[PDB]
RNA sequence: UCUGCGCAUGGCUCAUUACAUCAGACGUAAUCUGCCGCAAAAAUCUUGCGGUCUCCGCAACAUUGGAUAACUUGGCGAAACGCCAAGCUAAUACAUGAACCAACCGGAUGUUCUCUGUUCCGGCGGCAGGGCAACCUGCUGCCAUGGGACGUCCAGCGAAUGAAUG
RNA sequence: CCGGCGUCUUUUGACGAACAACUGCCCUAUCAGCCAGCGAUGGCCGUGUAGUGGACUGCCAUGGCGUUGACGGGAGCGGGGGAUUAGGGUUCGAUUCCGGAGAGGGAGCCUGAGAAAUAGCUACCACUUCUACGGAGGGCAGCAGGCGCGCAAAUUGCCCAAUGU
């Protein structure tokens, strides 16, 4: 498994970039992991409280991707495919999938 | 050409960004200024430009004959206070306010700063005629075009 | 932050400016580039007219120019020699205009010899023409000794004039 | 920015009323100036009456019914200042916007051929790039190639059916001439002389027509014609000349007899 | 929901404040300026197919590429105009890129050949002799106030510097 | 085959922004000297800014202002204008229009052509609101309305039909 992401027992996101075993408050701009994107006007940064990128047992909630798999199927993941939910909207890119 | 040190006593020398005059040519020999290559620049007002600009040496950035400094919309006229400081003397108007209630007038004198061009230099008590150029140091904005 | 501004100041009379207003962003100072010699690097700033300006630091190259003939090449900042302003602007080798410098000459020596069609536009060239000693000296040497004339630290581009003989008798003599 | 307008800061040339509304409209940029211009929805509206109200003008305009110097507007505010030919084809009249007599916008009433005539009286004229001269008028309209003859404070003539300038008029000599602003504006005469003050503002001296002499600024001049015989546009209702207060009140007493 | 535009205007309040602020007149040749108006625009080696070495030959409404939201799935937190992972998929968002079409204007030129200067004051190249290796002498070829033909390189707008013009 | 929109860059009129100056402005001398270490006045070279400039660095010079009241203090947003007067004047201007400044007190910043914006952001201070107390917020001098205050001042109403944006 890669490890990815996931949130403190208050709600508040992990960051990669962030170093800390701890909660520390940072200025955080709008495209970063601890402010959404879409919330005030262009070019702001705030002041959220977030977590750094080491775990301990604050964690509620660890998100991963599996990379290899094992011989040992887990239900809802490796014993199920859920299709796309758009096929493809440009030109070309019918043209790479239908080999046409 | 060759250095006129009577000029210089700077750590930065002075040219005329103007015109090239660094040139070395034998056309600035045998000559006291006047086959010396200068920056010369009209007032078309009326005031008619000195014959020191002209053909003289003298480097300044902060007079109208030698430079790009222009003159423009407001023309007055005044005394000489003092000649103190360099390149920089004093003018004093002198005009009449006047007050209706008493039917009588009062004198009311505004000192003022300028900055005069090292081809003139008027004796105190002199009439100086001076435009209206771009600000030149904290207090000074114009500059002398003439002198009577 | 950083302003420009009469209202912090002193009047003629003495006294003092009384402040009834908080500091526009019209009015606005910014800290100074610092253009050395060194690998090229170039920070941007956004400025008030909707267009970038490019602060200078570190230039080691120029484009520099031979007066009289209408020429120019580049060639290599190598080191400054005087300054009007301050010494110690000369020892760190800081690059602002009308600081005296010293290039690498090597463009201009390969040029000037340059100054069968070719070779009677050579003869015709050679006459009517000639060069202060002091510049061939040098310029044999292959050292010169030149003025930064465009400003670096708002243009990131160092560009300078020769030296020509009125005016180079000058600075040589205060080294 | 400014994007706000009070009725009483704005002009009274457009004669909105002290009363009714605080907010009159600040029109987009263009040809002309805040103070001598007027905006399309006060035509419309206050004076030629194809409109009781602010939206009705949107309504017409948006969808195009109306056009100004031969062009179709979608513009609902837009300057119309001095010489400029609006023409509604629904109607089928052209109007030519001047300055009557009293200070007050003309509306003058043209033959179709004469709308598309214009005159624009020239400001600077400079060399841009590749040579190429450049008049730039007081309407912001840039003739390529003027004629070698032009000089600041001329008049170009200028086809609106397709974009060129025919011969010019100067403003030299005496000549038929009109003022623009100043207050005697739409008072039109002959130039009896200009004055120079160099580093200043140039005195001219007009006379007009039945004598009765005075002054104006060079600035405010804007030639017609070569001549009064030469005129190449209409005047508006009076013919550039004022009368005395007296023979106003006496005129205005006779016709109300009737 | 992404994208574009506006939200700095209007509205409200007089605390600071006397060479301040404001009013009349004046300048910005000392500068910026979205929307609006009249206008301007000739740099650009690209695309597709076939063979084929990353190379050529043809063809020419130019036939361009890659993600991200809503959404879906797992969710977190006491609450929060607080937030996380994975999977999707758009463009007048973002990133690329236009040969031919193509006018006109010059300079640098080339170890290209064609007229040429019916002479010698100069230069250059080669060979021989002597040499203090600095240099001299003799002989041969080419060029000298010139224009054609052919080949090569730089050339646009905006900005920087020097020089000439204005 | 043609039409209408949309956009890049360049160019200059317009709408504005930002500077500077000529002239004018209440009381007080029981406020008469004021200004320069750390810029006061000017010159010289640079730096910075969209730009001019002691705006700022370095170097050099010793100036600048004052009984025609500088400097300091008190009262006060400025003007158009209001009241009263035969005339001369006297007095008012918080307030509809224009100009400036401010958004609890201060400072700093981003974005944008334009802001040092505050129903934008960051910090501190004075207040102040939620929280299973791990944290998260608030800024009415916008309209109503409430508390306080003082001699003293309106409805938690209806509408975008009009006038503008």
């Amino acid at each position: 498994f890669k490890l990815q992401g996931g949130s403190d027992k208050q709600g508040f996101p992990m960051v990669q970039g962030v170093m800390a075993p701890s909660r520390v408050s940072l200025l955080v701009k709008r495209g970063a992991v601890g402010f959404n994107t879409f919330r005030g006007y262009q070019g702001e940064r705030r002041r959220k409280s977030l977590r750094g990128c080491i775990l301990a047992s604050d964690i509620a909630v660890l998100n991963v991707v599996i990379v290899k798999t094992g011989e040992q199927p887990i239900e809802g993941v490796t014993d199920v495919s859920v299709p796309r939910r758009l096929g493809p909207k440009r030109a070309n890119k019918i043209r790479k999938l239908f080999n046409l | 050409h060759s250095v006129d040190l009577t000029l210089q006593h700077e750590k930065a020398y002075q040219r005329q960004t103007a015109v090239n005059e660094n040139s070395h040519n034998p056309n600035k020999k045998h000559v006291n200024m006047s086959g010396h290559i200068r920056y010369s620049k009209k007032i078309g007002l009326g005031f008619k430009t000195p014959k020191s600009a002209i053909n003289g040496k003298y480097i300044d950035r902060k007079c109208p004959f030698t430079s790009d400094v222009s003159i423009r919309g407001r023309i007055l006229r005044g005394v000489v206070h003092s000649t103190k400081m360099k390149r920089s003397i004093v003018i004093r108007r002198d005009y009449l306010h006047f007050i209706r209630k008493y039917q009588r007038y009062q004198k009311r004198h505004r000192s003022l700063t300028v900055h005069c061009s090292p081809c003139f230099d008027p004796k105190p008590g002199d009439e100086v005629i001076v435009g209206q150029c771009r600000p030149l140091s904290k207090t000074i904005r114009y500059n002398v075009l003439e002198v009577v | 932050g950083i302003v420009r501004s009469r209202l912090h100041k002193r009047k003629i009379t003495g006294g003092k400016t009384k402040i009834h207003r908080k500091r526009m962003k019209a009015e606005l100072g910014r800290l100074p580039a610092h253009t050395k010699l060194g690998a090229r690097r170039v920070s941007p700033v956004r400025a008030r007219g909707g267009n970038f300006k490019l602060r200078g630091l570190r230039l080691d190259t120029g484009n520099f120019a031979w007066s009289t003939e209408a020429i120019a090449q580049r060639a290599r900042i190598l080191d400054v020699v005087y300054n009007a302003t301050s010494n110690e602007l000369v020892r760190t080798k800081t690059l602002v205009k009308n600081c005296i410098v010293v290039v690498d000459a090597a463009p201009f020596k390969l040029w000037y010899a340059k100054h069968d069609e070719l070779k009677r536009k050579w003869m015709l060239r050679r006459e009517n023409h000639k060069i202060e000693k002091a510049v061939a000296d040098q310029l044999k040497e292959g050292r010169l000794l030149a003025r930064i004339t465009s400003r670096p630290g708002q243009t990131a581009r160092a560009d300078g004039a020769l030296l020509e003989g009125a005016e180079l008798q000058f600075y040589l003599k205060k080294l | 920015t400014k994007k706000h307008l009070k009725r009483l800061y704005a002009p009274k040339d457009w004669m909105l009323s002290k009363l009714t509304g605080v907010f009159a409209p600040r029109p987009r940029a263009g040809p002309h100036k805040l103070r001598e211009c007027m905006t399309l929805m006060i035509i419309i509206r206050n004076r030629l009456k194809y409109a009781l109200n602010a939206a009705e003008a949107q309504m017409i305009l948006r969808q195009g019914l109306v056009c100004v110097d031969g062009k179709p507007r979608k513009d609902t505010k837009y300057p119309v200042g001095f010489m400029d030919v609006v023409e509604i084809p629904r109607t089928g009249d052209r109007f030519r916007i001047l300055y009557d007599v009293k200070g007050r916008f003309a509306l003058v009433k043209v033959g179709e051929a004469e709308g598309n005539i214009k005159l624009l009286k020239v400001e600077n004229v400079y060399t841009s790039t590749g040579r190429i001269p450049v008049a730039m008028t007081h309407d912001g309209h840039r003739i390529r190639y003027p004629d070698p003859r032009t000089h600041r404070g001329d008049t170009l003539v200028y086809n609106l059916k397709e974009k060129k300038v025919v011969d010019l008029i100067k403003s030299s000599n005496g000549k038929v001439v009109m003022v623009t602003g100043g207050a005697n504006r739409g008072r039109i005469g002959e130039i009896m002389s200009i004055e120079r003050h160099p580093g200043a503002f140039d005195i001219a001296r007009l006379k007009d027509a039945a004598g009765h002499e005075f002054a104006t600024r060079a600035s405010n001049i804007f030639v017609i014609g070569k001549d009064m015989q030469s005129v190449p546009v209409t005047l508006p209702k009076q013919q550039g000349l004022r009368i005395n207060v007296i023979q106003e009140r006496e005129e205005k007493l006779i016709a109300a007899e009737a």
